């Protein structure tokens, strides 16, 4: 039974914080993407 | 001079275009893996 137990913790823990790790990655990508969407900086030829 | 400065920006706009598109195939890879997860994870289901 503890073998049992351990095992299901182990496969819920490494899942779950794969799942976790590849989803926090992609929400940062997508803040990044909105940043450098914000973050343009063609509008310099204004100098020209 | 004016003209370099908004010449340099729209070079930079011309990657800027090329990695929001990176982006975005990434979005639709990812939504097509978690997809696919759904769908096999809902016969599993049946199947047990």
């Amino acid at each position: 039974r503890n073998l049992a137990a351990l095992e299901a913790k182990i496969s819920e823990a490494k899942t779950k914080k794969n799942m976790l790790q590849a989803r926090a990655k992609a929400a940062k990508a997508n803040a990044e993407l909105q940043q450098t969407l914000g973050g343009l900086g063609t509008s310099s030829a204004t100098s020209a | 001079d004016p003209e370099k400065v908004l010449e340099q920006a729209v070079i930079d706009m011309q990657e800027d275009l090329v990695q929001l598109r990176q982006a975005v195939a990434r979005t639709i890879a990812e939504e097509k893996r978690t997809e696919q997860r759904l769908n096999q994870d809902t016969q599993e289901a049946k199947k047990w």
